[PDB]
């Protein structure tokens, strides 16, 4: 079975609110690293945001105030706030962790109409 | 059974599906057989009384042995050593090593005791093998002189 | 009388619990070692008790910890039915003495100290066959405790560390 399964996607217009998240199979705890990466159509991809294992968080310049990335320790799994969405927030989201070899996932299409 | 376990619970063993509801009937038995001892029986049903001795070996200060007078402590000289059974030769002298309270030995790369702890008075010691060394004889052929 | 419940929340263990093998002195040396350990990066099942099936499995040993310092907690139970129909253990520690017992105690639902008679702990022990008594083990802090049995042979460790304000 795939490992991290993400959820979250859809049509969302401008100003409101949703709610990204990814899953792994195996624990949270030693994945030592997870991030969000998006890639527009047409364009490279570039981090929204990462989290340590220490606790550790850090977002990217056009991210910063709107967004918010936290993991709860009952069901392994990374969400992702997405607050105050634009048009070029439109893109396609994937989650990867590494704990010694790196574990990507796909899907989690969102579009903003504006 | 586990190694050096006991038990003590009686009950009514149960060889059935059904349960025994405490009463001994079918496939309920009692698990407590009596022993049935007479003097005339064969030596092989004879009763026989055993005790088991079972000794710790030495991690800890040790505290039952035998009667060994102690002698005096010597240092800096190449002496022979008996430290609670542990016996060797060497030389000994005083210690910089930092013992932890419940450390008694010392050990190095060959697995041999080279730190020790003196039984009367809580002090450490450090062993060294005695000087030792190889010797070679240069001479010329017996045929010309006997000199080495 | 049921009057204790609890949650329970999950966390990590890092890198804990470790401790010394056997009481023989290294130095500048690594030594491989096989023993009952806690492995890296596990669960940590951090219970909650506030004023309830207490009945935690033992299985292979316990690694217990605890970080408060008004030293509410005190003592420790171990059996196999918690019955009188076998033999318990009472580990109790109060603040001048530890007094240990093997018998088969008659366990209440749930067990603990009037402070300071043992009347709701058991009813009444019968046939005891091990008494013990020594100094108390339990002495902004953190203290960790290691049990564990091998061979009809009980061991406890347990090790003292200050910590600073850290969740
Ligand atoms: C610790 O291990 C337990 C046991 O698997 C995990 O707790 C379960 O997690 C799954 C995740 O989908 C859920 O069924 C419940 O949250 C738990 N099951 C229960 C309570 O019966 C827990 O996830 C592990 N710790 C971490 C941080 O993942
Ligand atoms: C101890 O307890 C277990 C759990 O019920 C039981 O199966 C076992 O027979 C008992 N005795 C030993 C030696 O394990
Ligand atoms: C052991 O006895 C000797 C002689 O009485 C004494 O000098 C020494 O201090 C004693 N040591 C201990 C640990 O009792
Ligand atoms: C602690 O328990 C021991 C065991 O009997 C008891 O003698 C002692 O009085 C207890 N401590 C206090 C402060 O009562
Ligand atoms: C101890 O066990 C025996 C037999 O199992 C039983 O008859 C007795 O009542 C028990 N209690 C005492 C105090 O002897």
């Amino acid at each position: 079975q795939v490992q991290l399964q993400e959820s979250g996607g859809g049509l969302v217009q401008a100003g409101g609110s949703l709610r990204l998240s990814c899953a792994a199979s195996e624990s949270i705890f030693r994945m030592e690293l997870m991030e969000w990466y998006h890639q527009a159509p047409g364009k490279q991809r570039e981090l929204v945001a990462t989290i340590n294992r220490c606790g550790s968080t850090n977002y990217s310049d056009s991210v910063k105030g709107r967004f918010i990335i936290s993991s709860d320790n009952a069901k392994n799994s990374v969400y992702l706030q997405m607050n105050s969405l634009k048009d070029e927030d439109t893109a396609v989201y994937s989650c990867h962790a590494r704990t010694w070899t790196s574990y990507w996932g796909r899907g989690t299409q969102v579009t903003v109409s504006s | 059974l586990k190694p050096f376990e006991r038990d003590i619970s009686t009950e009514i063993y149960q060889a059935g599906n059904k349960p025994c509801n405490g009463v001994a009937g079918p496939n309920c038995y009692s698990p407590l057989q009596s022993y049935g001892f007479r003097p005339t029986y064969g030596v092989g049903h004879q009763p026989y009384r055993v005790v088991v001795l079972s000794f710790e070996l030495l991690h800890a200060p040790a505290t039952v042995c035998g009667p060994k007078k102690s002698t005096n402590l010597v240092k800096n000289k190449c002496v022979n050593f008996n430290f609670n059974g542990l016996t060797g030769t060497g030389v000994l002298t005083e210690s910089n090593k930092k013992f932890l309270p419940f450390q008694q030995f010392g050990r190095d790369i060959a697995d041999t005791t080279d730190a020790v702890r003196d039984p009367q008075t809580l002090e450490i010691l450090d062993i060294t093998p005695c000087s030792f060394g190889g010797v070679s004889v240069i001479t010329p052929g017996t045929n010309t002189s006997n000199q080495v | 009388v049921n009057l204790i419940t609890r949650t329970q929340s999950y966390t990590n263990s890092f890198t804990r619990g470790v401790y010394y093998p056997d009481k023989v002195f290294r130095s500048s040396v690594l030594h491989s070692t096989q023993d009952l350990f806690l492995p890296f990066f596990s669960n940590v099942t951090w219970f909650h008790a506030i004023h309830d099936n207490p009945a935690l499995p033992f299985n292979d040993g316990v690694y217990f910890a605890s970080t408060e310092k008004s030293n509410i907690i005190r003592g420790w139970i171990f059996g196999t039915t918690l019955d009188s129909k076998t033999q318990s253990l009472l580990i109790v520690n109060n603040a001048t003495n530890v007094v240990i017992k093997v018998c088969e105690f008659q366990f209440c639902n749930d067990p603990f100290l009037d402070v300071e008679s043992e009347f709701r702990v058991y009813s009444s022990a019968n046939n005891c066959t091990f008494e013990y008594v020594s100094q108390p083990f339990l002495m902004k802090n953190l203290r960790e405790f290691v049990f564990k049995n091998i061979d009809g042979y009980f061991k406890i460790y347990s090790k003292h560390t200050p910590i600073n304000l850290e969740r």
